[PDB]
C-alpha cells in the first residue's frame, strides 16, 4: 500500500478546514492516497504538544477526519515534541500518549513522530537514561508506536533527514547507525533527498539511504516549498525526480506552496507521474495548464507565461529564462543595428506580463485571484520597471536626462537594504 | 537548516 | 461633520466580513466614525461593478451595513466604475442607479463614486457628449447625486487626485478647474496630498488644492498603505500632517496595510491624532497593543519587542529607531572589516546581541495565543529573521536565486 501525496508541513498561516476539503476533493479526482497534518505553526502541533484540542478545535478535526475517509484519502497525523520533551520522564512520555489518544478517538488510525529542527544534544537528565540522543527518539517512537496497536501506516520524521544534514556523512553516521538497526520494521522513515529542497534525487542516492535505515524511505518532498522566500511561488512541473523511483520508495509526501490554490500544478503533476510507475516534465505541465485553465479572461499562453515567471526552486521557465537573456545582452551592449530590433520586442514581451495581470485580475476565479495576487503584482511592477528601463537606455542619443523623473522605486524596506549589502 | 530555537 | 476613519481601498485580497465587523468595534472604541468601502479587487466594486448581489452576497453585505449602524460608524460605499463605463449610453447609467439602489435597500445612506487610476481620455461616442474629461466625470456624478436624493455623505474621487497626477500643476488644471466650478457644492473631494504616497501633507499645498476645488478636501491617507511592495509594512505612527490640517480639511480617511491585524497602530495613532506627537502616539499605541498578544492557555512578547518590530517596519520614507541604528551598525563594521584600533570587536558584539533580538522577537511571536495577529505578521517577520541571522554570521566572516526572477532583473537595475 505505495503513500502518495501532500503533507501540509510548512512554516506559517496553516490551512483551513474548507481548503483541505477540496484538496481530498482533488487528491480523488488524480488518484493519490495520503494527506499528512503536520503544519508547523498549528500551535497543538509543535509549540503545545502537550495540550489536547479544545471543545470546539476537537469539533473540526472529526469533521476534517470525516471528509478524509468520505473521500479515501489516508489522514496521517503527526505532532513534534522535539524543541522540548524530556525524553526519559514518564510523566512526558504519557502526556505524549494521552495526546495520541485524544486524536485517535477522532477517527484517526495513521500516526507519525517528527523530529526535524531540533537541537541537537539533551537535558542533564536524558543524558543518564539514554546512550545518545537517537537511543531517546526512538526508545519513545517504539513505546507510542505499541501503545497505539501497532498502527497500520506510522512514520518518524529523524533530525537528520536529508544528506547536508547528516554528521559526518551518510553512510557511517552514529544516529542514522542507531534508527535502522533499532526503530522498529513496522515504522517509516521520512528523508527529504540529498538536501532540504533537493533540486535532483539520484536513484543511487537512495539506494544509499535504504543502506543505513534498512528500509525504503518515504520521501517528505520540498521541492514546491515557498515558506522560505517571501517573494518566491512555485508552479513548475514535479522534476528532477527519477520514475525508476517509485520501486525503491514507500512513498512520496509533496510539502507545497503556503498559498493554496497556486498548488494545483505541483500535485496534478505529482499525480501524473505518480502512474507512470520515462515520464516527461514539459507534458505533465502542458497537461496540467489546459486542466487548470478549466477553473477560471485568461489564455493558456497566459498560463504559460505565468508558469514561466514562478518555476522551480532552481530553474526559471523557457518564457522567463529568455526574458533574462534578452534584457542581460540589451543592457550589456549599449552605445550596425540589432539593439533597437531587440529592444522592441523586449519592449513587447514586457507587454504579455502586463497583458497576462489584466486577464488574472478581470478573472471570475476569485479564490485563485487572492492566493497569487501579490506575486503577480511584483512581477508586474517590476518588468514595468525593466520595460521602462530599456526605454530609457533607447531615447539616450538625444537626452542626458538621469533614470528618475514615490516609494515603489526604492524596494524592499529595511530587509533589502541589509540583503544589498550582502555579497 | 529549516529552522529551530 | 468632520470624517474621521478607514477605507479599505487596496489592491490585493480584501478583508473579509468577519474582520470588517471588527474594524467597526474598534473605529468606536477609539470613538472615529468613517468607514470607505473601496477594495479595489473585490470585484463587484469595480470590475464586474455592473453585475448586481446575489441572494447569499446580499444577506452577507446587509450584516455588515446593520453591524456598521449599530457600532455608530457611518458606511460610505464606493463604487469604481470609471474604468470601462460609456459615459452617455443610457443603458450603463441606469446599470449604475439600479446597482446603488440595490445597496440601499441594504441599509446604506451614504456613497461614493471613484476615478482614480483610469485612462485620461474617452471612446468618441462621449467624446461627442461631453466637452472635457472632467466635463463627463461631473455629468454623471452630480446624477446620482440627485437620483437618490441627495444623501448626506457623498463622495467623487477625481482622476487627478494628488499634486503629481495634476496638468500641468494643482492651480492651473484643466480638470480640477471644471471639478472645483461644476461639481454640486454638496459632493466631497477625496485627496491624497503631494503625492500618491504623500511624505508630509503640509498646509499650503492644502490652500493650493482647495482654491481651484473651491471646498476642503477629504484626505485618502496613503501612509501606511502596503499594496505596492511585497515586503513591505508599516506599524509606524501616523505622522508629516499637522494637526492645523484639521480646520482645512472636510476629514482623513486612511488606506492602511492589506493585512488586517497590522494596522493597530496605523489607526490607534490616527485617532489620537484627531484628538500630537508620533514618538509618543506610537508608545500609547504599542502599549495598549501587547495586551493582544497573550500566552495560549495551558492545563499542562514584550513591550520591547513590540518596539522592535515597529523600528523594522516603520515608515515608507524612515526606518524606526532601532532599525536604522543596526543599519548604521551594521555599515561601520562592513566598511572596517580592512581593520581586522579593535574598538570594532567591541561594536560587533554588541551588533551580534541586537541581531539576537530580532530572533527572540521572532521565537516569541511565534508563541503568542492570537494566531490572527501572528499569521498576518508571518511572512514580514520571517524574512527579517532570515536575514538578520544570515547578517550575523556574515558580521563574524570577520540565495543565488533569492526573490526568485523579480529578484534577478532587480539586481539588474541600477536604482537598487
Ligand atoms: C524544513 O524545511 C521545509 C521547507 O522550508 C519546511 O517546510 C519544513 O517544515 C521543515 N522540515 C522538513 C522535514 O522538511
Ligand atoms: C493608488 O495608490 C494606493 C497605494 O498603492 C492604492 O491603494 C490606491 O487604491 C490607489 N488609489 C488612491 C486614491 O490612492
Amino acid at each position: 500500500h505505495f503513500l502518495c501525496g501532500v503533507v501540509e508541513g510548512f512554516y506559517g498561516r496553516p490551512w483551513v478546514m474548507e481548503q483541505r476539503k477540496e484538496l481530498f476533493r482533488r487528491l480523488q479526482k488524480w488518484e493519490l492516497n495520503t494527506y499528512l497534518y503536520a503544519p508547523k505553526d498549528d500551535y497543538k502541533h509543535r509549540m503545545f504538544w502537550r495540550e489536547m484540542y479544545s471543545v470546539e478545535e476537537a469539533e473540526q478535526l472529526m469533521t476534517l477526519i470525516s471528509a478524509a475517509r468520505e473521500y479515501e484519502i489516508e489522514f496521517i497525523y503527526a505532532i513534534s515534541p522535539g524543541l522540548d520533551i524530556t525524553f526519559s520522564n514518564p510523566k512526558e512520555v504519557s502526556t505524549l500518549k494521552r495526546k495520541l489518544d485524544q486524536v485517535s478517538q477522532f477517527g484517526c488510525r495513521s500516526f507519525a513522530l517528527l523530529f526535524d529542527n531540533i537541537d541537537h544534544n539533551m537535558c542533564a537528565a536524558d543524558k543518564e537514561v539514554f546512550s545518545s540522543f537517537a537511543h531517546a527518539q526512538v526508545s519513545i517512537t517504539n513505546e507510542i508506536y505499541q501503545y497505539l496497536g501497532e498502527p497500520e501506516t506510522f512514520l518518524f520524521c529523524p533530525t537528520e533527514y536529508c544528506g547536508t544534514f547528516c554528521y559526518p556523512n551518510v553512510s557511517q553516521s552514529p544516529y542514522l547507525r542507531t534508527v535502522g538497526e533499532k526503530l522498529l520494521p513496522g515504522i517509516e522513515v521520512l528523508w527529504t533527498g540529498p538536501k532540504v529542497v533537493s533540486k535532483e534525487i539520484p536513484v543511487e542516492s537512495i539506494e544509499e539511504v535504504s543502506k543505513i535505515i534498512k528500509r525504503a524511505p518515504v520521501i517528505w518532498d520540498n521541492i514546491h516549498a515557498n515558506d522560505y522566500d517571501q517573494k518566491r511561488l512555485f508552479l513548475g512541473p514535479y522534476k528532477g525526480r527519477s520514475t525508476e523511483l517509485i520501486p525503491r520508495l514507500k512513498g512520496v509526501l509533496t510539502n507545497p506552496n503556503c498559498e493554496f490554490e497556486a498548488n494545483y500544478v505541483a500535485i496534478h503533476t505529482l499525480a501524473t507521474w505518480y502512474k507512470s510507475n520515462l515520464y516527461s516534465p514539459q507534458m505533465a505541465l502542458k497537461l496540467a495548464l489546459t486542466e487548470w485553465l478549466q477553473e477560471f479572461s485568461v489564455t493558456l499562453e497566459d498560463l504559460q507565461l505565468l508558469a514561466d515567471l514562478f518555476y522551480l526552486p532552481y530553474e526559471h521557465g523557457p518564457k522567463g529564462a529568455q526574458m533574462l537573456r534578452e534584457f542581460q545582452w540589451l543592457r550589456a551592449n549599449s552605445s550596425i543595428e540589432e539593439w533597437r530590433s531587440r529592444a522592441a520586442k523586449f519592449e513587447e514581451m514586457c507587454g504579455l506580463v502586463m497583458g497576462m495581470f489584466t486577464r488574472l485580475s478581470n478573472c471570475a476565479n476569485r479564490t485563485i485571484l487572492y492566493d497569487m495576487y501579490s506575486y503577480v503584482w511584483d512581477i508586474k511592477s517590476i518588468m514595468s520597471m525593466v520595460k521602462s528601463f530599456v526605454q530609457w537606455l533607447g531615447c539616450r542619443s538625444h537626452s542626458s536626462a538621469q533614470f528618475l523623473i514615490e516609494p515603489w522605486a526604492f524596494r524592499g524596506g529595511l530587509a533589502g537594504e541589509f540583503q544589498r549589502l550582502l555579497p | 537548516t529549516s529552522t529551530s530555537l
